Formats: structure tokens, sequence, C-alpha cells
RNA sequence: GGCUCAGGACAACGGUUGCACCCCCCGUGGCGGUCGCCGGACACCGCUGGCAACCCGGCGCCAAGACGUGCGCGCAAGGGCGGGCCCCGGGCGAGCAGCGUGACGCAGCGACGGCCCGCCCGGGCUUCCGGGGCAUCACCCGGUCGGCGCGGUCGCGGCGCGCCGAGGGCCCGACGCCUGGCGGAGAAUCAGGGUUCGACUCCGGAGAGCGGGCCUGCGAGACGGCCCGCACAUCCAAGGACGGCAGCAGGCGCGGAACUUGCCCAAUGCGCGGCGCGCGGCGGCGCGACGGGGUGCGCGCGAGUCAGGCGGG
């Protein structure tokens, strides 16, 4: 090319948007903004493709126009806004208070919560720096920023976050023992307890991790989020992050039509 | 034809036509003599005389947007043309000219619109722009889209600067108090 | 343009290798500054905005005398050696590295302050120190540095010696 | 975004690294300290013109979320000193990033407050392994292989230039020549092992008749941008102007061999913002190819015709 990409074919999305292969040439391609291009689904295909709120693009622009989407306690106007993981969608002339997490397979779901839980927001520190006049900054997975940090934050740990105020009121650590969530790989949307943390000389840190149910598995240190202290400081979907085999699920997919 | 020549008092104002100067160039002044001063002119085929070219002829050049003769279509282009003339010599079938140190003048063309600018207005009906009433609201423009007058300050445009200015102060005021702040934390650490 | 692509050089085993695409822009080159001793400044627009000064014809420049610890601006004398060729000091011509005389007066007010090294302060006695230039002229619009001292002065001087 | 596969065989491309050698618009989150309302002038438009047509001249009255200058609490780039003289938190595997202090300089942001910084997508280059045929092509290379120094670059680097050395590749096939050579994801065949093809759907590369050069911009060595050489064509009062279907339809020529000079932006997406879009869609031509059902059964049907729905811009 000459310059940025704007376009995107259907079949070069990601696997997980659960896109149909007919429906089109064209899929709709993320801006710029709090999260990336793989690990995000849009506003749009949330409301029209999930719920019917709309059954077009040309009126879900318009539930947009007239400001009905707050995404973190601020309204949004983009079709193509990246929401991502722990991101708060409320909705409030249908009354819909959400948070996104993860399913067993990798994929996004709008978990339901209460007035008294969307008033925080669970970070990634992703790294600590120094910018002006030689002053400290965290920056996170959801690309927010935090200067003159309390010094007990360290990189990789996890932040609470006032969507008002924009300010710290919790902090959890990562250490030998901690509930903790899978955001890629192919265990992703699992939860486990950080039971080994093995460190490598110029390369990738391992972790391995394992349900409450004795399943264990690994990945790198990238892809696990914590979120809690031996519990959850946010709610998780009723199957809590423990994956069926494949023939526990097919009989399952039997029962559902029996 | 022989030289119709544009003839324009820049003063009473008037665009006239008309039909010892051979030789001479842009911002020469000829003396009436059988027909002042040369401002522009075309030769045959249209080819328009250019400043500088310092010749009595033809010589296509390269011209960036912002000059003459150039209608340009992208930020940047640029292109080849003929621009031809001469030092007013033969080949030179129109022209224009000016007169200056005045059948003759008689005529007058009046200034067709009107200022519209809050300065302005003032400068010229003689009223300064230091003392707190710049409104000035009256509306003559002899009632002839074309008033709306600019940089007029008011109320409404004082507080929202004020309220910009203000704000640009209680930034700070939170900052280095949050400075001392986190030198507090250290200290106690 | 000028340019600076690999893709016109041989492999490692001499042979002749091909040609799959036109100039990009974004391997040009550009003529040097040549910045001549003794006041302007160009202005380049490169990749992405990023003024960079590109000199002609320096005059001063600031100069830093470590072991005492004093800085003061001179105005550049003489280039007098140079690492690459002898054309470019024949030409005076302000590139990084070369070495130079610089004006004494500024330095004079040290003259008194004794127990500092002799071989600089005989040499204020005189009218010129013998400093090396530092920075980029073609690149950052400037001429700075430090005066020599230690065994690169012994060395800079027996290249300069009478011979 | 669309088109095509001409060039290019230690390329490109595929997986796998790195930038403590780099650049980046929009968007998100930060941050915002900078040694009294100004100025004139441009286009649209009025009056007069030149020209075969292409395209322009002269004079004049008029605005800014346009310039220019700038009201402000000092801080842009670069430079000197500030490290440990068995070896091993701001941040690391790694002395990396900040700050302080002596000198220069006066940049950017300020006339409707934004210079600047993290993230993001994208780019550039970069480590390793894979990466066509011919021996009637056996030796090949000389900025070629390494070193020092400056320059140029967004940046590293023989990338370029000066000086010094004599290296570097090779029967584990160098170098040279040839290709009716785009690479991969893939496809055809069929017990197993294999053979052959990779025009075109996705990804990556490269080009816009062929050499070249460049302006504007965050981003192009752009051709539905400009400038010149060559080969071809076009209108013209003979003075001059002017083109680039390997975009969609359609024509010529070639060849054994390939459809309409349609309608619509209603979906899908992108741009800007309700529109635009030969993307993309909907009809037409269409025995390349695929899938399904008849030309009867022992006595009822489909193939056609005419009406109404349903669908469809
Ligand atoms: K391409
Ligand atoms: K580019
Ligand atoms: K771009
Ligand atoms: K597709
Ligand atoms: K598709
Ligand atoms: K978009
Ligand atoms: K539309
Ligand atoms: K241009
Ligand atoms: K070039
Ligand atoms: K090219
Ligand atoms: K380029
Ligand atoms: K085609
Ligand atoms: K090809
Ligand atoms: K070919
Ligand atoms: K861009
Ligand atoms: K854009
Ligand atoms: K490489
Ligand atoms: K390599
Ligand atoms: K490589
Ligand atoms: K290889
Ligand atoms: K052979
Ligand atoms: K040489
Ligand atoms: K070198
Ligand atoms: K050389
Ligand atoms: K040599
Ligand atoms: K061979
Ligand atoms: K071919
Ligand atoms: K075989
Ligand atoms: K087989
Ligand atoms: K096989
Ligand atoms: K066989
Ligand atoms: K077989
Ligand atoms: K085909
Ligand atoms: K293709
Ligand atoms: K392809
Ligand atoms: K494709
Ligand atoms: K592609
Ligand atoms: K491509
Ligand atoms: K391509
Ligand atoms: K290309
Ligand atoms: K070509
Ligand atoms: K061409
Ligand atoms: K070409
Ligand atoms: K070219
Ligand atoms: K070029
Ligand atoms: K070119
Ligand atoms: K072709
Ligand atoms: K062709
Ligand atoms: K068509
Ligand atoms: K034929
Ligand atoms: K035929
Ligand atoms: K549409
Ligand atoms: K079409
Ligand atoms: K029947
Ligand atoms: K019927
Ligand atoms: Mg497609
Ligand atoms: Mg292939
Ligand atoms: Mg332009
Ligand atoms: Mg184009
Ligand atoms: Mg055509
Ligand atoms: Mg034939």
């Amino acid at each position: 090319a000459r310059g940025v990409r704007k376009h995107l074919k259907r079949l070069n999305a990601p696997k997980h948007w659960l896109l149909d292969k007919m429906g089109g040439i064209w899929a709709p391609r993320p801006t710029n903004g709090p999260h990336g291009l793989r690990e995000c689904i849009p506003l749009i295909l949330i409301l029209r493709n999930r719920l019917h709120y709309a059954n077009t693009y040309a009126e879900t622009s318009m539930i947009l126009q007239d400001k009905n989407v707050l995404i973190d306690g601020k309204p949004r106007t983009d079709p193509t806004f990246p929401v991502g993981f722990m991101d708060v969608f409320e909705i409030p002339k249908v009354h819909k208070t959400f948070r996104v997490l993860y399913d067993v397979k990798g994929r996004f779901t709008l978990v339901p919560i209460q007035s008294n839980e969307a008033g925080f927001k669970l970070c990634r520190v992703q790294k600590i720096f120094l910018g002006d006049k030689g002053m400290p900054y965290l920056s996170t997975h959801d690309a927010r920023t935090i200067r003159f940090p309390h010094p007990d934050i360290k990189t990789n740990d996890t932040i609470k976050i006032n969507l008002k105020t924009g300010k710290i009121d919790e902090w959890y650590k990562f250490d030998i023992g901690k509930i903790v969530m899978v955001t890629g790989g192919r265990n992703c949307g699992r939860i486990g307890t950080i039971q080994a943390i093995d460190k490598h000389m110029g390369s990738y840190t391992m972790i391995r991790m394992k349900d409450t149910e004795g399943t264990e598995f690994l990945t790198r240190l990238c892809n696990v989020f914590v979120i809690g202290n031996d519990s959850p400081a946010v709610a998780i979907p009723t199957t809590k992050g423990i994956r069926p085999d494949i023939i526990k699920n097919r009989e399952l997919r039997l029962r559902s039509i029996a | 034809s022989f030289c119709k020549v544009n003839i324009s008092n820049p003063v009473t104002g008037a665009n006239k036509s008309l039909m010892t100067i051979h030789g001479l160039r842009m911002a020469s002044e000829f003396d009436g003599a059988a027909l002042f001063r040369i401002t522009g002119g075309n030769d045959a085929q249209g080819f328009p005389m250019y400043q500088g070219v310092l010749k009595s002829q033809r010589a296509r050049l390269l011209l960036r947007q912002g000059a003459k003769c150039y209608l340009h279509r992208r930020n940047g282009e640029r292109k080849r043309k003929s621009i031809r003339g001469c030092i007013v010599g033969p080949d030179l079938h129109a022209l224009s000219v000016v007169l200056v140190d005045a059948g003759l003048t008689d005529v007058v063309v009046p200034k067709r619109l009107v200022p519209k600018r809050a300065s302005k207005i003032r400068r010229l009906f003689g009223l300064p722009t230091t003392k707190v009433d710049p409104k000035d609201q009256m509306l003559v423009c002899e009632l002839i889209l074309k008033p709306k007058v600019q940089r007029v300050v008011t109320d409404e445009k004082y507080a929202r600067k004020q309220r910009v200015i203000a704000e640009k102060k209680e930034i700070m005021r939170k900052s280095l108090q949050q400075l001392e702040e986190y030198k507090a934390l250290l200290s106690r650490m | 343009g000028i340019t600076h692509d690999k893709m016109y050089k041989r492999s490692k085993t001499g042979a002749v290798q091909g040609k799959w695409h036109k100039k990009r822009k974004y391997n040009l080159g550009r003529q040097p500054a040549n910045t001549k001793l003794i006041q302007k400044i160009s202005t380049i627009r490169c990749r992405g905005g990023n003024i960079k000064r590109r000199a002609l014809r320096l005059s001063h420049g600031s100069f830093a005398w470590g072991s005492a610890d004093i800085s003061h601006k001179a105005r550049i004398l003489q280039v007098v050696y140079n690492s690459t060729s002898n054309e470019l000091v024949r030409t005076n011509t302000l590139v990084k590295g070369c070495v130079v005389q610089i004006d004494s007066a500024p330095f004079k007010s040290a003259l008194s302050n004794d127990t500092l090294d002799k071989e600089i302060l005989d040499q204020i006695r005189g009218d010129h120190i013998l400093a090396r230039i530092s920075s980029r002229p073609g690149q950052v619009g400037t001429a700075d540095g430090y005066i020599l001292e230690g065994p690169e002065l012994l060395f800079y001087q027996k290249k300069l010696a009478p011979k």
C-alpha cells in the first residue's frame, strides 16, 4: 500500500467475531482508540447482530446519533467503536447494564450487573515509565494512564478505577496464588489460580494455572489478567470459566433439542 | 483589431475602451500622446504579458500555484505555459492602461458595498477601539447577500473568554497541589 | 534521486543482482551542507515533519573547558586538522570532529586562578586555544565543543609540529 | 477501494526474531506555567477586453474556525561535566531512561487553546530455516571482503566519499546462461509412498505505453497529479493546444478459444455526513461445469395460457 488500511474483507475478519461467510464482501473495520483490532468486537456488531435493536447499519447509526449508548460511563457515537474486555455496557431506555467478559471459546459475552457494580473498572498494568520533567505514569490494557502512581503498584498487576473521577481506589498484586482469567490463546476465557510463574532470560515467561476442578493449563504472562484475591472482584458467567470437553458438549447439544 | 485600450481611473472609477509606447515596459509612464501607465495586456491568441521576462516575444515557463495565468487543480500542482507578450511592441492585439495625473474625467461609480469589521466601521466614521462599548449596531448600509459586522466584542464573548482564561489557572492549581501530594508520599516512604 | 537502497549493491559472492521495483521515496538521499566557516541556517522538511537545521557560514560556538569547568562563547578562527582529508582542512569546512583554533579573549579571566593546566594557561596567554567540534553542523545547525587536554592534546600538537 | 501478472530466481514469498538503530494521520487516555480585541488582501461578483479554441488579462468595491503579528508564569533540538578502577528500583537479561549544573539558542503553542506524551493500526529495515532448470556453464568477485573517519538518512549499514588492509564465495554445485518464472494459503489424480499445476476468490509483492525527475502532504518517487526524452495517435483559420481503458461497458487486431455501449446506491462497507460510491448489488448474454425432476401409470398429472397474491429500489 501507500498508506494506512481503511477496508476489511469479511473472510479476513477475526474468527471469533462469528461473522458469516455470505451476507457481504465487506466487514466493519474497528477504529483506533481504547482497544486494538484483534482483541475487540465493535459496537455495531454487538447491537445489530446480537440484540436486534437495529436490523441494519442505517438505523444503528441513529441510535448512536441521539446518544443512546453509554460505554465506560461516557456516551459514544461511532459505529466502529472498539469495546473490549471489562468495558461497561449500559443502555438506559431498556434498563440494561453489562460488563464484557470472555466465554470459554474465546468470544465476547455481556454479563448483567447492578448499579452497585457499574462503579468501577478493572485494568491491567501494562507498564511504568517517565514523561515530562521526570514524572511517573502507568499505562494499562484499556489505554488509560495514571500519573503519580503509588509505588507499590508494579507492572502486570491490576487496578480498580472509578469511571467518573478517573482515580485508583484498590489494587491487586500478581503473585503465586491469585484468581486469574486468560484473555488470549486457546485457553481464552478460562479462570484458575496462579501456581507457577516460570521465567526465562531474554524470552517470554510462562505461567501455569489450574481451575477449581483440577484441570491445569499454560500460557504466556501477556495473557493472565488478575480479577481478585482468592475471590473475584467482578461477576462471571454461570459457566465460571470451566470448559467441557467435546463429548460433554455434544450431549448438551443433544439435550437442548431433546 | 488594432489595440483595445482598457482605461481605468482608479479614483473616479471607470472602465472605458479605446482603440512612443513601443519598447515600454510594465510600470512605464507614457504621456497620452496619440491615444498614463501600462499595467498589463494581451498579445494575439490571447497570451498574456508577464512581469520580468524582459523580452518582446514568447517564453514557456513553469508556473507554481499562486502566480498569474494559473488556475491549479490540486495543492502543489505545477504546469508549463506560453506566457508571451512583448515590451509593448507590434504583435500586441489589446492592452491595459491606467490614467495618472488627470471626453475626460467627469463620472463616478460608487463604492458598491460597505465595510463589515468592528474596528473598520469605527476607524471609518472616526471612532476609537479602546473604550468599553464596541457594540455599534447602527444599520445604515443604505439598505442595499450583503451587514452582520465582525470582531464586535460582547458580554457573551467576554464571559466565555473569561471562562477559558480562569480554567487555564485552575488546572495548574490542582496540578501543583498533586506535586506536593506525591512529594509527601515519597518522604513518608 | 540520490538513493541509499542496497538493491544496487552486489551480493557477498560478487554476483550482479536483479531489479524488481522503481526507486522508493523513503530511501532518498540529499546533498550535504558543506558548512563554510565564517550566517545562514536553512530549514529542511524531513519525513513526517521534523525540521532539520542545515548550516552554512557559522562563526561562533559555545566551548567548554572540562577539568576547570568553565564555559564561554567564542569565534572559530581557523580549522587546522581533520582525520579524513587535507581538503576539508584547506577549505575551512566545519564537520564534526575537526580541530580548530578559537579566540582567547573569553577565557582570559581563567588566567588568574593557578594550579590549573599550564598547557592551557600559556596558550591563553597567546591569542587562541585548540579545541574539537563535537556537533553535527549539517543536521542541527550548530558548532559547539570542548577544549582539548590529556594525551589527545599532545597527539594533535605533534600532528601540528613544524615538520 | 478496482485492474493486471510485464519485470524480478540467495529476490519476492512462507513461517520465526529484533529495533538498547527507527517513522506515523485519525481515534482513545493524559498533559497544558513559556526569556488588552490588531493589520492588509484574495477568490465569487460589477465594468471594460484578447483569442479559431484551449485559456486568461486590467481596474474595484467586500468576511473568517484563512493568513501575518503576536498579549503569556522561561524551556524545542543539539553540546560539556557529573559510574562502579576481583566480576556479577522509574525500568531491564543487559549502564538503559530521567535529573542536576556550567554554556548556547529562541523553535513550537497563543486574535474561538495547543504545543507535547503513552496506546493503536500501518510502514521501514532486520535474525534464523525453507526458497526453479542446464556442467556442451568450473572457477568466480574487485565497493568486491574487512578496518578507521566524516557525510547523508526517519534510521542502521560500503548507503556514499577519503584513507588502510587482502579479503569474500565454491563439486553440501559458486559464478554464468535459460524460463511460453508472480510466491503462499491451495487445486487435479488416487490403497499406501507419490506425480503435476500453482493466470483469477484471501493474504503478500510489483506496474499503470517504455527510461527517468518531482511537487503537495502524517503518509506517494501517485500516473482517473505535474515535468522532460522516445515510440504512437488527436482538433486547428497553420499561429497553437493536447492523450494514456493492465477501472466498467463497448470497438478494432490477434488467436482454436471468452457476454450488455443495462438499472440502483435499497443491502454490504468506505468516505464525508444523507449524500456520494461501474465498491458492492439487481436484472441481460451464457450446454465451461454442478444439483434435482419428465417424456407415463392404468387413468391422473407438468409443460404452456389467462387472473390475484408473495417478493422486489
Ligand atoms: K497491490
Ligand atoms: K508510506
Ligand atoms: K496513511
Ligand atoms: K471476503
Ligand atoms: K465474503
Ligand atoms: K471504520
Ligand atoms: K446508505
Ligand atoms: K500536486
Ligand atoms: K530515490
Ligand atoms: K513505481
Ligand atoms: K515512499
Ligand atoms: K478484466
Ligand atoms: K508476473
Ligand atoms: K512472462
Ligand atoms: K492516514
Ligand atoms: K480516515
Ligand atoms: K531479515
Ligand atoms: K536473515
Ligand atoms: K531473513
Ligand atoms: K534462507
Ligand atoms: K547443471
Ligand atoms: K575504492
Ligand atoms: K562507513
Ligand atoms: K571508498
Ligand atoms: K580498497
Ligand atoms: K547449479
Ligand atoms: K508469461
Ligand atoms: K516416486
Ligand atoms: K497416494
Ligand atoms: K501420500
Ligand atoms: K503411480
Ligand atoms: K500408485
Ligand atoms: K477465471
Ligand atoms: K489478482
Ligand atoms: K492472487
Ligand atoms: K484478495
Ligand atoms: K491483497
Ligand atoms: K497487497
Ligand atoms: K495485490
Ligand atoms: K507496487
Ligand atoms: K513498468
Ligand atoms: K506509462
Ligand atoms: K513505465
Ligand atoms: K516513471
Ligand atoms: K524519482
Ligand atoms: K518516476
Ligand atoms: K494484461
Ligand atoms: K493487457
Ligand atoms: K456492465
Ligand atoms: K480471428
Ligand atoms: K476467427
Ligand atoms: K448503500
Ligand atoms: K456494476
Ligand atoms: K393437470
Ligand atoms: K398450470
Ligand atoms: Mg472478498
Ligand atoms: Mg504459486
Ligand atoms: Mg496535492
Ligand atoms: Mg488512481
Ligand atoms: Mg474510455
Ligand atoms: Mg482465431
